[PDB]
């Protein structure tokens, strides 16, 4: 029949305002038919990487769920959004397995995002005990313990607060501008497929 | 506990607040230099300090961490920079007055006010006028009018100053384990890590007479040659046998020779070369000057300039009631922010300049992947050399000609060619001289070698013995002639300016190597060479990381500081020179006297 109940990708890509990369948004798409042509068909995308499937066979192929994960990243940084990588990002912030299945879309948002005095709404996790397993997310603000000395939840010698703030600007050169990301994960659970690309007619 | 590994994360902190506030700093200064007006004034201020307030409490963390347990090379030398304490070391009362003696001979040098006696109603001041006065004239008494008033007037306060700022600065440099305040200037000349790569503080003093002695023989015919000419132009004022007096070199201080070119010319009938009718007639505005600027380093091999540099930097024209400082300026914001500030005219100057400033903001870029606390040349001699390469690299005639902004049938040949250089040498190596006395004296005064009497006296004998410039007048003990100069009373060394000019010519001389050019020196080209361009892109983005003998490997044969390259740049000057005062004295006698 015809192609009817589209995913709702327009409040993903075109939301107001995206969460931070400590605390990335996830949003679950099932029970619908997506339309991947449009996207890889927009000029607007600065990077647009499809790792575990071919780009132009998306229409093709059809899952039981989809994973949405957008977030807001630096410019430089956003290389280290793949499978296999290190970095302040790939260890405490945002995780992929090896073994990942999926697509990665990241566009420029300077001229939302910056602000000429300095917008430090967006925040990041700098320090942490331990690596992050693949899709964990930690929220937790406790005072990190560098040394040996106890903090009742007090900065000092060597205590510091894990979360630091983007400094973004519009005088800001790129790679160090604003960059907002989506990556979508398809999932293949035993359940019947939902999520299917519609048919042409 | 292990110190190594929580020193990292120290690092990683304080580098995040360090970039921001910095970048902050630098962005209010910048308004303020762009738009000059009441409002952006405390703003900068209300940025300045608080990141001086910063840098000051980390310092107070870094001591906490002891430098004698850290293996990694990277980490210790990071940390060393920090660990220093700077004037925090003495008393408060001590560190107040210091600031305060500081301020006052600041604001004293930039007040110079001299009324001649005849009529004591009008007073000149350094800007132009009375600088102008020995700058373009020709006339014995005014300057020397001018001379003793600027040294009488204006350094004859400075010495109870001076005297004061020695003594408790020397203090200071030795609550900090120097042995003078020399070693504290000396320090940034110090490396004590790779082996085989180790320098001293004090092999700096006995590698620059070193360096020295072999210029003397051709320092001493462009004297001759001076002399001559000065005797030929001035009748019955400079003996042939001795030497030249001070006021007559052509500058306040005779730091620089270049104003006197016009009296030296070698041939008067063949002009020089001048593109700036060429300019103005192909209507050549500020854009295409910055655009040809960049094509040399697009040639080169160099990276292209980022988007944002044409947008964010005030090019040309302040025009209207939006002023702004006309000095030429490089900006390096920090967080991939590179601007640049200059008032672009229509002159081969302002190309040169434009090619010098590209070159500074290409070194900046070259090693902004470092630390922010390695982001730095190697020493001070380095970043200028830099910038002074292109300078020297695009004024060749060839380089003119490919441009298409001279006429293709153009016939240089000796005449030219011998003016230019020599135009060129009135510049480069009659500098050499002066500043080497002026670092030798002050390292001399600082280490307690000469005493408070023996100030005025073993100043002008050694310029006579060194550069061969004697007094016009007597000079009593109560002035402070050396304090009346930018870099002796701002509290600025002026060591770098000595080994920028060796290191200029080694670097060109190693690039013309390896760029496959064959003939004279002079007429050197590196444009077109791919090769030539990789090679100096492995020293400029080390940065600061690496030590500067070893930054010295990657483009020259040998990690010394030799000056081969200068004696190879002037070999047609010199072989000229050589048969030119045949009919002469060379050298000077430090006996006579123009007062007696
Ligand atoms: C977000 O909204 C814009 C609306 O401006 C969508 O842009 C579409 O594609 C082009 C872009 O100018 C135009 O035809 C229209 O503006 C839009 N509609 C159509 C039918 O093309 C953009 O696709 C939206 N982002 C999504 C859906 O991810
Ligand atoms: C000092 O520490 C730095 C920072 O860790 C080391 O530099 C790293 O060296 C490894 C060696 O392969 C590289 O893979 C990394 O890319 C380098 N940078 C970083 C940020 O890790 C350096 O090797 C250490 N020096 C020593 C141990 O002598
Ligand atoms: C910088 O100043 C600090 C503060 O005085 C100096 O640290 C002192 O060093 C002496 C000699 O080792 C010790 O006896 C004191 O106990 C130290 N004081 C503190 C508060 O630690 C330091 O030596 C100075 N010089 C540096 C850091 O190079
Ligand atoms: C810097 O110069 C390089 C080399 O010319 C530019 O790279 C290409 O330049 C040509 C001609 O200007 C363009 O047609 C290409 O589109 C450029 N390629 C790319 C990938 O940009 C480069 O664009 C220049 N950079 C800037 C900021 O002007
Ligand atoms: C090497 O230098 C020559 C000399 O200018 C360059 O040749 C010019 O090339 C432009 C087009 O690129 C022509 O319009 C000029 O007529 C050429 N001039 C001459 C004298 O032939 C050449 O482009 C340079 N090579 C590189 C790689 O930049
Ligand atoms: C599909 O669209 C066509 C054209 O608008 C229409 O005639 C047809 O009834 C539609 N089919 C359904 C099932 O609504
Ligand atoms: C310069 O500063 C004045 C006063 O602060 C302001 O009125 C003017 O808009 C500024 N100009 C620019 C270009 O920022
Ligand atoms: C240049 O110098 C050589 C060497 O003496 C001489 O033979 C030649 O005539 C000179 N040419 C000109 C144009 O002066």
């Amino acid at each position: 029949p015809n192609i009817t109940n589209l995913c709702p990708f327009g409040e993903v890509f075109n939301a107001t305002r995206f969460a931070s990369v400590y605390a990335w948004n996830r949003k679950r798409i099932s029970n619908c038919v997506a339309d991947y042509s449009v996207l890889y068909n927009s000029a607007s995308f600065s990077t647009f990487k499809c790792y575990g499937v071919s780009p132009t066979k998306l229409n093709d192929l059809c899952f039981t769920n989809v994973y949405a994960d957008s977030f807001v990243i630096r410019g430089d940084e956003v290389r280290q959004i793949a499978p296999g990588q290190t970095g302040t990002i790939a260890d405490y912030n945002y995780k992929l397995p090896d073994d990942f299945t999926g697509c990665v879309i990241a566009w420029n948002s300077n001229n939302l995002d910056s602000k000429v005095g300095g917008n430090y709404n967006y925040l990041y996790r700098l320090f942490r005990k331990s690596n992050l397993k693949p899709f964990e997310r930690d929220i937790s603000t406790e005072i990190y313990q560098a040394g040996s000395t106890p903090c009742n939840g007090v900065k000092g010698f060597n205590c510091y607060f894990p979360l630091q703030s983007y400094g973004f600007q519009p005088t800001y050169g790129v790679g160090y501008q604003p960059y907002r990301v989506v990556v979508l994960s398809f999932e293949l659970l035993h359940a019947p497929a939902t999520v299917c690309g519609p048919k042409k007619s | 506990s292990t110190i190594e590994e929580q020193a990292k994360t120290f690092l990683d902190k304080f580098n995040h607040e360090a970039e921001d506030l910095f970048y902050q700093s630098s962005l209010a200064s910048w308004n303020y230099n762009t738009n000059i007006t009441e409002e952006n004034v405390q703003n900068m201020n209300n940025a300045g300090d608080k990141w001086s307030a910063f840098l000051k409490e980390q310092s107070t963390l870094a001591q906490m961490y002891p430098l004698q347990e850290i293996q990694n090379l990277t980490v210790k030398l990071q940390l060393q920079a920090l660990q220093q304490n700077g004037s925090s070391v003495l008393s408060e009362d001590k560190s107040k007055r210091l600031n305060t003696i500081l301020n006052t001979m600041s604001t004293i040098y930039s007040t110079g006010k001299v009324c001649n006696p005849d009529n004591p109603q009008e007073c000149l001041l350094l800007e132009p006028g009375l600088n102008e006065i020995m700058a373009n004239s020709l006339d014995y008494n005014e300057r020397l009018w001018a001379w003793e008033s600027w040294r009488s007037e204006v350094g004859k306060q400075l010495r109870p100053l001076y005297e004061e700022y020695v003594v408790l600065k020397n203090e200071m440099a030795r609550a900090n384990h120097y042995e003078d305040y020399g070693d504290y200037w000396r320090g940034d000349y110090e490396v004590n890590g790779v082996d085989g790569y180790d320098y001293s503080r004090g092999q700096l003093i006995e590698d620059v007479e070193h360096t020295f002695e072999e210029i003397k023989p051709l320092y001493e015919h462009l004297h001759a040659y001076v002399r001559a000419k000065l005797m030929n132009a001035y009748p019955s004022y400079i003996s042939p046998i001795g030497c030249l007096p001070a006021h007559l070199l052509g500058d306040m201080w005779g730091r620089f020779w270049t104003n006197l070119y016009s009296l030296t010319v070698p041939f008067g009938q063949k002009p020089n070369i001048d593109v700036t009718d060429a300019m103005v007639d192909q209507a050549w505005d500020a854009q295409r000057i910055f655009k040809e600027a960049e094509k040399f380093f697009v040639s080169v091999g160099l990276p292209n300039m980022t988007q944002g540099f044409w947008e964010n930097s005030m090019l040309t024209d302040p025009g209207n009631v939006q002023k702004a400082v006309c000095h030429p300026t490089a900006w390096d914001l920090g967080k991939g922010d590179f601007r640049i500030l200059m008032c672009t005219k229509v002159t081969m100057d302002d190309f040169l300049t434009a090619h010098h400033e590209m070159g500074h903001i290409q070194y900046d870029m070259a090693y902004a992947a470092q630390p922010f606390l390695l982001r730095n040349g190697a020493n001070e001699g380095f970043h200028e050399a830099v910038g002074e390469i292109m300078s020297l690299s695009a004024a060749t005639p060839k380089h003119l000609k490919s441009i298409g902004l001279l006429s293709p049938d153009f016939q240089e040949d000796n005449e030219t060619e011998i003016n230019f250089l020599l135009k060129q040498a009135l510049t480069i190596v009659g500098t050499l001289p002066f500043t080497y006395m002026l670092e030798k004296w002050r390292w001399m005064v600082f280490k307690g070698e000469i005493p408070k009497d023996q100030w005025m006296k073993k100043w002008w004998e050694m310029k006579r013995e060194i550069v061969g410039v004697v007094e016009p007048v007597p000079h009593d003990e109560t002035y402070c002639d050396p304090a009346s100069l930018f870099h002796v009373s701002n509290d600025y060394s002026f060591i770098r300016y000595y080994t920028r000019t060796l290191y200029q010519f080694q670097f060109q001389e190693a690039l013309c190597q390896a760029a496959k050019h064959e003939g004279p020196l002079h007429k050197c080209d590196i444009s077109n060479s791919t090769e030539a361009g990789q090679k100096l892109f492995n020293m400029l983005r080390l940065g600061k990381s690496e030590p500067w003998t070893l930054a010295l490997e990657n483009v020259v044969g040998a990690k010394n500081m030799n000056v081969r390259p200068l004696l190879n740049y002037f070999e047609p000057l010199f072989t000229w020179l050589k048969d030119q005062n045949k009919n002469s004295f060379v050298g000077w006698s430090t006996d006579w006297s123009p007062y007696a």
